[PDB]
């Protein structure tokens, strides 16, 4: 799917949606295949702390017609 | 590379066909085909699912069945042939109606049920006493080694329903005609009507080469394929007849099965190139009476490998509506090419190659090419017949100058 | 039975061209067409414009099986 990712966004669970967007950077980890992204947290995470984040992604062209052809009266 | 895939569906009218035809299906699986055996009545049958084809080849050893199970229909088998699948059909005196409708949609007209091919002169000594097991002479076998195999064949045993190729259909392949004496009728019942087929018009095996290059063989006899006729000896019942130690049924069945499933006679057309002779690339338009080289590559499937084609007799045409030039392409440098001078006439011409030969694939290639009149810069200049007309104007301008000199200063 | 008549009035025979007129009334001839039901055999209807003002047909490719179209 990495070829087809149109958008990726992340925000912390919280009402300030316009401000709770986190900064994301496309990143490559050494020796591993695929795209990766680094997300900077607003506050560091201590040993034994936790935080809830929401990841939103949109893929394109990933729905392929099957059958590839139809008449007027057939459905898709 | 098999030019159709191995996925083969077998339709049987009874499962004992798989035991009685074991040598054929062995001699077919040993070519790497991937058979599946289903009863022709089975409701789970289908060829198309979600618009794709589930099988590349179909074998309908189901003579007696009145209807196919599932969504299989003569309309569906027609759409399968139009999809480019290869089909094998074997009839018999039990011939059910939908096989006759399938023939009628192919243009091969099976006779009525209960009918048989009869031959009172070439019935085999092994006949049950009805003169319907006929020894078809290989003199009748089509003169097409791609179809029938290049080796010689002993006589072949047939017992089944004669069929007539509709003269209206040009593509029909008259593979094995009945004898001049054979005919098809109800053996018990007197000949009140005119027979459906009589003499050499009776076909025992007929083929089709569709325009999409689909292939169909309708055999009039299932028993033809049986291990019985593969193992049986053969001897005409009339006296003075040799006994042959084996029938030619097996080699012919193999060669037919190779043909149907695109194992022989498959041809391909590769790149086509045309350019002005001495150039490396095609111009946008050629001029009247330009000199052009045309080159094409044609390939053949041998043992599943593509190889440069051997054929000698390929003809190029240069066509506007009717053909203006037709000439043999020479085999040169691994390619087929010819050099020729374009006709005196401008227009939107087409190069054509139309190698249509019996049993080989119908190859068609066309490239549209506009031929334009001369540019005004290319017309002939300084014609020495016209020197007097040049010297005229180059006299007049000099007289004018000298006159302009004298007139003002006299 | 000519080609042009068959191209113009294909399916048209069932159109309610007017409220006071029977189906298949032609606005220009002021006549109910005579041959209402037929099939085209070598043309398929590619596009008919919203008001049917312009109609374009695709000339069917040669039959795949060598059957005749009759």
């Amino acid at each position: 799917l990495e070829a087809r990712l149109a958008h990726l966004g992340v925000q912390v669970k919280g009402e300030d949606e316009e401000e709770n967007n986190l900064e994301v950077r496309e990143t490559k980890i050494k020796g591993k295949s695929g795209r990766f992204f680094t997300v900077k947290l607003p506050v560091a995470l201590d040993p034994g702390a936790k935080i809830s984040v929401i990841v939103e992604t949109v893929y394109t062209h990933v729905l392929h017609p099957y059958p590839t052809q139809i008449t007027q009266s057939e459905k898709q | 590379v098999c030019a159709s895939g191995p996925r083969t569906l077998v339709l049987l009218d009874n499962l004992n066909v798989r035991e009685t035809h074991s040598l054929f299906f062995r001699s077919l699986k040993d070519r790497g085909f991937e058979l599946t055996f289903k009863t022709a009545d089975d409701p789970s049958l289908s060829l198309i699912k979600y618009g794709e084809f589930l099988y590349d080849n179909l074998i309908i050893f189901s003579p007696s069945v009145e209807d196919f199970g599932g969504n299989i229909n003569v309309e569906t088998i027609s759409a399968f042939i139009d999809g480019g699948g290869s089909v094998l059909v074997a009839a018999s005196s039990d011939i059910g109606d939908p096989l006759r409708e399938l023939g009628s949609e192919c243009g091969i007209e099976f006779d009525e049920e209960k009918t048989a091919v009869i031959d009172h002169h070439n019935y085999d000594i092994s006949d049950l006493g009805q003169h319907t097991l006929i020894v078809a002479d290989t003199e009748n076998l089509l003169k097409a080694p791609t179809i029938v195999g290049k080796s010689s064949l002993n006589p072949i045993l047939f017992r089944g329903v004669g069929m007539v190729a509709d003269p209206d259909n040009p593509l029909v392949l008259d593979i094995l005609t009945g004898s001049s004496t054979s005919y098809s009728f109800f053996p018990d019942k007197p000949i009140t009507q005119y027979p459906h087929a009589v003499g050499k018009n009776t076909l025992l095996i007929a083929g089709l080469q569709a325009r999409n290059n689909a292939r169909v063989i309708f055999s009039g006899s299932l028993d033809f394929f049986s291990d019985s006729f593969f193992n049986s000896a053969v001897q005409k019942a009339a006296p003075g007849s040799q006994r042959y130690s084996q029938t030619g049924n097996y080699e012919l069945a193999v060669a037919l099965s190779r043909w149907v499933f695109k194992e022989e006679g498959v041809l391909r057309v590769g790149p086509v190139s045309h350019h002005r002779v001495g150039e490396t690339a095609p111009p946008n338009a050629y001029t009247v009476t330009d000199l052009v080289e045309y080159s094409i590559v044609i390939q053949q499937l041998s043992n599943g490998k593509w190889v440069p084609f051997d054929g000698d007799d390929i003809q190029l045409e240069f066509v506007r509506i009717d053909p203006f030039v037709r000439t043999f392409l020479k085999k040169k440098g691994g390619k087929y090419s010819v050099q020729f001078k374009l006709p005196d006439v401008y227009g939107v011409f087409q190069f054509k190659v139309d190698y249509n030969r019996l049993g080989y694939t119908h190859l068609y290639s066309s490239t549209q090419v506009s031929v334009r009149p001369l540019q005004h810069t290319q017309y002939e200049r300084f014609i020495p017949s016209a020197y007097p007309y040049y010297a005229s104007a180059f006299s007049m301008m000099l007289g004018l100058f000298i006159f302009s000199i004298v007139f003002l200063h006299m | 039975n000519c080609l042009m008549y068959k191209m113009c009035y294909y399916r048209f025979g069932q159109v309610y061209t007017e409220a006071k007129r029977p189906p298949g009334f032609d606005r220009v001839r002021n006549a109910e067409i005579g041959n209402k039901d037929f099939e085209l055999d070598v043309l398929e209807e590619a596009y008919t414009t919203e008001h049917w003002l312009v109609r374009i047909y695709k000339v069917k490719d040669l039959d795949n099986r060598g059957l005749s179209r009759t």
